[PDB]
């Protein structure tokens, strides 16, 4: 059937942030996870461009 | 007034390319929807009655 | 196999200054690789089904 | 007895435009649809900038 | 050879006539030795109120226990021993009592109406009888996981209307509805100009004439006036309603966005769309050839064990879409393709599907008129809903008239980016979010 | 071998697919335009000549 | 008939024998590359065939691993080699342009 | 003022098909070929194979590959169905006219030109299985299908559905075997609705000569009886009880066709005491509460079962069944009226006027008639036949009912529902 | 009853009872398929309250000394508020089951009520059988004495 | 049951390079796959010793 829940790839992003089901519960404490991972790219990313010129 | 069938009671399987399987001759369960508690599937592993190609504007 | 050699020949050839035979010869080399490859392959094997009766 | 059932009050959440059983909603629509598009609209353009 | 066009014109034009009254009697003569006869009211239940409901079901039940000329039973003895067929239903909007009986028996068969339409008695020792019967069909009623979920989508899409509610009502108007209740919704809506007298067979029109003003003179002749109100509009919501119940083995999802009512032009558009999108069951024959989309894709991986679109028209609304059946592991694909189907329907549909359509449609229409009792039902529906008897011609014509672009220009108007009216039975684990099954009505590509 | 695709409905597909087709090019220049300020196009724009000359 | 057809006759039997799938006993249907026409040809292969089929294929690639190909006696002779898969192969497709043609209209 | 109609053309080829048809001025048509095929005509060899082959009538022919079959009908939003009982088949295909050619064609193709491809016939034998499932479902099929296993020990024993051991198990051959074995000239009709004489006529010369299979309509049923139970908890024990009536055609079993009528068939009336029922009011009397009984009656070519079907609740059986029986055996006592039978024979025929109403129903109506009889028998004279049933040919119908060996059929919970020997 | 039901013996001894009694003979060995999934904690309790008590029971010791069998009885095998006969008492009625099956070798079994356990006539019966024949008495024979 | 093919990691490396199913056929020329793994890990091991002198 579908696309999104069958090609290889896809399936892995989509069970871990379509589909996947999480508590209709969890609050603002639960935001430093991805805001973990945003911090960790953003320093990835600056990183990188200062990496550049150091 | 042959039709063994629609004489009334034996059974008639029907099968179809776009309609829906049927089955159905003559003994009651008519006058038992009356004297009531009669229950049925509510489409349990199955079909679906009256079927279609049959509506209006 | 003229795949590969015409490869050996390129890298060959790739080893040499702009001059003499070296210029033209290579010059082939190059044709030959996209005739090969974009029309010699393709044609050699439906001639190949042909052949089986495919 | 499934007919029992009654769909709770909503007047409590809906938008002004969708609070007269009387009426429509397909007038209401159009407006309260442009709305909350005219809001991520600019949201994005916002993200844009 | 008599072509189908040809063929078309050969239907005899439907005889209209008005009683001095507001009845209005109306016939289709053919050659048949067998006839259809009976009454339709525009009475139903989005016409009760909050504490009125379930009224006229239960009047529909008391309908044919006795009148006050024909007591206790007789009313069957007569129409039994006559090998007539008395019967009678009742929705949201209409309510028909009808007659299926000998041509000869046409007389009788409208004497017998009118006493049943007009002097009914409702015994006390009956109407307490059928409450206990009308409490039992509702038990059965909530075992047809179908029939419950047509009530919900009813239910929440027209939440707070009138339209809202059930034929039969909650049970506790069942239980606590008086004759004085009765009596009153009689009174009320059995009136002359809210009922037709409709009939098909081997009659002439005159006769029925004759008959209608032999047996039903005396309605709102002398009545009528004040206290005669008019239907107001419905407000269609859109939300949902899931009925979680994992006990159920296969669940029920019967999803819809407003449509417009009845007398609409845009209806035959919409039927051809749906026409296109179809139904299906499990005992179809071919499945990975069928040719609607979701049919096939349905019958080939096994989405469904049976599906089916529908246009419910009511006055100046109506509910359109679709309604299925499945695993509990396979609403999602079942919704994900339904959804997606209305859209290509919205944003690009062929020419030639939109023919086979027309052709699914002309084939129903033709089909369905076959036979006294469902042209006699189509001629009162008619004359309750569309004012006139619109001829089998006009609807080719309309149908004609459609094609790919007026799909998906009418289906877009109505199917895209709309919110739907959801309604969800039994093991719903799976059944989109309402979010998801919105977001689904319209699609980002175009 | 692509004339499976070659009958009327692929014409009537991808007729109805044009407006479409057509829109999504006129987000997809603007959108470059903008992304890069456009020297050579810009300019003409009445307004967001905040480049004088 | 002559000389003319006898000589793309022995030009096939050559390049036949030169392809070589024979020296492992295969035939030319079980050299062909598995796609869907194919794949449901196979399929619609009647038993005997079928189980004939991958004990054939399973020869080769034992073969085929272990470097060696079969006695010059067991060679698969050309035009001895049935042409089994053919016919399904034939109808699958047969089958699949009939839609992909009623996919235009 | 409709116009005066016309009338139905009847054909006999010298090669045994016949050949019938009506130019009612429809904007649709109905063509149905009719076969003595039905299930009687198995046997203990190859039991289903009628089935699988109701199942299998959009598989691929010569000259009308699966795909097409299906993709050709919808496209004229036409529709093909077959419908077996155990007696025929009738291939019914339907459209607008200006369509018949389009389907008669595939309708052909179908009943006479079957590939039963090995793939595709393994495909559908599941179908058997949730075909079988969706039927069974009602409580009668089951019990008819006993009842008929019960009563005959032959040929209309066999029944309507594959027998469980034989799903996945009947073969493409028995396919092949089965429709050139009976679908054949002499064993065919070919009706037409909205279609003229001429064309059918064609039809049938051109493409409908096929004679090789069998000859007669029958093995001949051997009526035994006996009786089946089931064990079941289904709270309502559903049970038939009946002895061997009339054949039909025959006049006897028009005297059986009016008694189903005095003792009671269907309901008239919405949620009716059905006042004019000799069983159900027999049984009230002393029963108080849910049941439902009726007279059945089944008639084939050579034999037909004739009584009356109940269902109530698992306790109340035997006191209903008893009930039930004593009415009957009441009227085979000579207690039988006058405007009692003259009621029964009004029910019947307005009902079989009726019955005819809508096309579908007549269709199928002279495509059986043709089968049966090699005539088409106007309702005039059906009507004619009706009221010559004396009364006395009614109450020794009854007669022949209570003193004949019998035939019962029953599941629920059996444990209150009688045995036969203790009716 | 999948493991059991594989010997045709089985089923058809199975349909035997049922076709020869009406009563409690008839009840099989094994639940019908109905009833699986069905039959609840309450009813086994009733059934052995119902059963299992000293009228009807019996026990019997091999390698155990009678004192101990009797102590064990008299202390732990005194139950009693069950039912009381050997019997609802099994109507005979007669009848035949017949089963459809493709299985190339026909099972069939044919029979008639015959005498009581214990009573003379059932050793007149016990005898007859072995005059008739029962199993085999000589690894793959002729069954000369058959 | 076991441990190797249920461990959210183990079951990644088992189907991967334990149990995976693979031509008993193939030849050398299926190594460079791996080894242009091997490539991938000793270049970016000593490419990683070289980058802290560099
Ligand atoms: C814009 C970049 C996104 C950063 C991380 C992506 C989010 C995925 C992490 C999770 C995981 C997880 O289990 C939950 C559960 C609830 C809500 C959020 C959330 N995540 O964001
Ligand atoms: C010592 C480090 C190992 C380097 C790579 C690990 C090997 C995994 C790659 C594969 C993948 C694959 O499909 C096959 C197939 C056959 C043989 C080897 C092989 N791999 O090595």
């Amino acid at each position: 059937t579908n696309i999104r829940k069958s090609h290889p790839l896809m399936k892995i992003v989509n069970n871990a942030f379509i589909d996947l089901p999480a508590p209709s519960n969890i609050s603002s404490w639960w935001n430093f996870g991805s805001l973990l991972g945003i911090c960790l790219i953003l320093q990835i990313l600056t990183g990188l461009f200062l990496a550049m010129h150091y | 007034m042959l039709s063994v069938a629609a004489r009334s009671g034996p059974f008639a399987p029907v099968l179809s390319a776009t309609s829906r399987g049927v089955a159905g001759a003559l003994r009651p369960l008519v006058q038992a929807a009356v004297p009531a508690t009669s229950e049925s599937p509510v489409l349990d592993l199955k079909r679906s009655v009256l079927c279609r190609e049959s509506l209006r504007g | 196999w003229a795949l590969v050699a015409d490869l050996l020949t390129l890298t060959w050839i790739g080893g040499q200054p702009v001059e003499h035979p070296y210029i033209t010869i290579g010059q082939l080399a190059s044709v030959l690789y996209f005739l090969l490859i974009l029309v010699l392959m393709p044609t050699a094997g439906t001639i190949e089904n042909k052949l089986l009766k495919w | 007895s499934h007919t029992d059932i009654k769909v709770p009050d909503f007047s409590d959440y809906r938008r002004p435009e969708v609070l007269d059983s009387t009426k429509s909603s397909k007038e209401s629509s159009e407006a309260r649809k442009g709305f909350s598009y005219l809001v991520t609209a600019t949201t994005t353009v916002g993200v844009a900038y | 050879t008599a072509t189908y066009a040809q063929a078309l014109q050969s239907v005899p034009e439907t005889q209209v006539s008005q009683l001095d009254n507001g009845l209005r009697v109306a016939s289709e003569q053919s050659s048949q030795p067998t006839c259809t006869v009976g009454v339709w009211i525009d009475a139903g239940s989005r016409y009760e109120s909050e504490k009125n409901n379930g009224a006229g079901y239960f009047v529909e039940h008391l309908a044919f226990k006795g009148t006050k000329n024909r007591p206790g039973n007789a009313l069957e003895k007569e129409v039994e021993s006559m090998g007539a067929h008395l019967n009678a239903y009742s929705t949201r909007e209409h309510t028909a009592y009808y007659i299926k009986a000998l041509s000869k028996d046409l007389p009788k068969a409208v004497e017998l109406l009118a006493d049943i339409v007009q002097n009914c008695s409702l015994e006390d020792s009956q109407i307490e009888k059928e409450r206990d019967v009308i409490l039992q069909e509702l038990q059965e009623n909530d075992t047809s996981m179908r029939d419950v979920v047509f009530n919900y989508l009813h239910a929440t899409a027209f939440q707070g209307t009138p339209l809202a509610q059930s034929v039969e009502g909650p049970s506790e108007n069942v239980r606590k509805l008086s004759r004085a209740d009765l009596t009153e919704y009689l009174s009320r809506h059995y009136k002359a100009p809210r009922m037709v007298l409709a009939a098909a067979g081997g009659l002439e029109h005159r006769q029925l004439l004759d008959l209608a003003q032999k047996h039903f003179s005396g309605l709102s002749g002398t009545y009528d006036e004040d206290a005669v109100p008019t239907l107001s509009p419905c407000r269609f919501t859109g939300s949902q309603i899931c009925h979680r119940e994992d006990g159920l083995p296969l669940a029920h999802v019967a999803i819809a966005v407003e449509g417009p009512g009845w007398a609409h032009p845009d209806n035959v558009a919409l039927q051809v769309a749906n026409a296109i999108i179809g139904h299906y069951d499990c005992t179809y024959g071919g499945g990975a050839h069928l040719s609607s989309p979701l049919a096939s894709i349905a019958a080939t991986n096994k989405l469904c064990q049976s599906f089916q679109t529908f246009n419910i028209c009511y006055a100046d609304t109506g509910l359109l879409g679709a309604h299925f059946v499945c695993d509990h592991m396979s609403i999602d694909d079942m919704m994900f393709v339904l959804q997606g189907q209305w859209m290509r329907l919205c944003t690009s549909a062929t020419e030639s599907e939109v023919l086979r359509g027309k052709n699914l449609l002309r084939n129903a229409l033709v089909s369905h008129l076959d036979g006294t009792t469902p042209v006699c039902e189509d001629i009162g529906r008619s004359l309750l809903t569309y004012g006139r008897r619109i001829p089998l011609a006009e609807w080719e014509s309309r149908i004609a008239e459609v094609d790919a672009r007026v799909v998906r220009e009418v289906c877009s108007k109505y199917f895209y980016d709309q919110c739907p009216a959801v309604a969800g039975f039994g093991p719903i684990e799976q059944l989109p979010d309402y979010n998801r099954i919105r977001s689904g009505m319209f699609w980002l590509r175009f | 071998m692509l004339t499976r695709f070659l009958g009327p409905r692929y014409r009537q597909l991808a007729r109805n697919w044009v407006p479409t087709a057509q829109l999504w090019g006129a987000v997809g220049a603007v959108g470059l335009v903008w992304a890069t300020d456009w020297r050579l196009i810009l300019d003409w724009v009445p307004y967001i000549n905040g480049k004088f000359k | 008939v002559s000389a003319s057809s006898r000589w793309l006759e022995g030009i096939r039997k050559w390049y036949y024998n030169a392809a070589g799938f024979n020296k492992l006993g295969l035939m030319r249907d079980d050299t062909i590359h598995e796609n869907d026409d194919v794949k449901e040809a196979i399929r619609r292969l009647p038993e005997n065939l079928y189980d004939d089929r991958v004990f054939r294929i399973k020869r080769a690639l034992d073969l085929s691993m272990r470097q060696q190909i079969l006695p010059k006696e067991q060679w698969t002779k050309y035009e001895e080699d049935k042409s089994y898969l053919e016919p399904y192969l034939k109808e699958v497709i047969r089958e699949r342009k009939e839609r992909e043609e009623w996919a235009k209209k | 003022v409709p116009p005066h109609p016309q009338d139905l053309e009847f054909t006999r080829l010298p090669n045994g098909l016949v050949i019938a048809s009506l130019e009612n001025y429809a904007p649709a048509s109905r063509i149905g070929l009719f076969i003595k095929a039905g299930s009687r005509y198995e046997n203990s060899n190859n039991l289903g194979t009628s089935h699988l082959l109701r199942l299998a009538s959009s598989l691929t022919t010569k000259g009308a590959s699966s795909f097409k079959i299906t993709r050709g009908i919808e496209a004229v939003g036409g529709k093909l169905s077959v419908t077996s009982t155990r007696e025929n088949m009738a291939y019914t295909v339907e459209c607008l006219r200006d369509d018949v050619d389009i389907l008669m064609e595939f309708l052909l193709n179908v009943t006479t030109a079957p590939e039963f491809r090995r793939w595709e016939v393994a495909a559908l034998q599941p179908q058997l299985r949730i075909d079988k499932a969706v039927a069974l479902q009602n409580p009668q099929a089951h019990v008819i299908e006993n009842l008929h296993a019960a009563a005959y020990r032959n040929a209309l024993a066999n029944s309507l559905y594959c027998p469980d051991y034989r799903i996945g198990k009947v073969t493409p051959v028995e396919l092949h075997d089965y429709v050139q074995n009976h679908f054949t000239s002499a064993r065919m009709a070919l009706i037409g609705l909205g279609v003229s004489h001429p064309v059918l006529k064609q039809v049938a010369e051109q493409f409908l000569n096929i004679r090789g299979g069998l000859g007669l309509s029958g093995a001949k049923a051997k009526y035994h009886g006996g009786e089946i139970r089931e064990q079941n908890g289904d709270s309502l024990v559903h049970a038939a009880l009946v002895a061997e009536s009339a054949a039909i055609g025959s006049a006897e079993a028009n005297a059986f066709s009016v008694l189903q009528h005095v003792l009671g068939a269907g309901p008239h009336v919405k949620r009716g005491s059905n006042a004019t029922s000799s069983l159900y009011q027999a049984v009230a009397k002393g029963v108080h509460q849910p049941f439902d009984v009726s007279a059945f009656n089944a008639s084939y070519s050579d034999s037909g079962l004739f009584g009356f079907y109940t269902i109530s609740q698992a306790a109340s059986a035997g006191d209903v069944i008893k009930a039930a029986y004593n009415q009957v055996k009441t009227i085979a006592q000579g207690n039988l009226s006058n405007p009692d039978v003259q009621a029964a024979k009004n029910k019947l025929k307005a009902g079989y006027l009726m019955s005819v109403e809508s096309s579908e129903g007549f269709l199928d109506e002279v495509g059986s008639q043709a089968l049966a009889a090699g005539s088409y028998t106007p309702p005039s004279t059906v009507l004619q036949q009706i009221d010559a049933v004396a009364d006395a040919d009614v109450i020794n119908a009854a007669k022949k009912f209570v003193s004949g060996r019998k035939s019962m059929a029953a599941s629920g919970n059996l444990g209150h529902t009688p045995f036969i020997d203790e009716l």
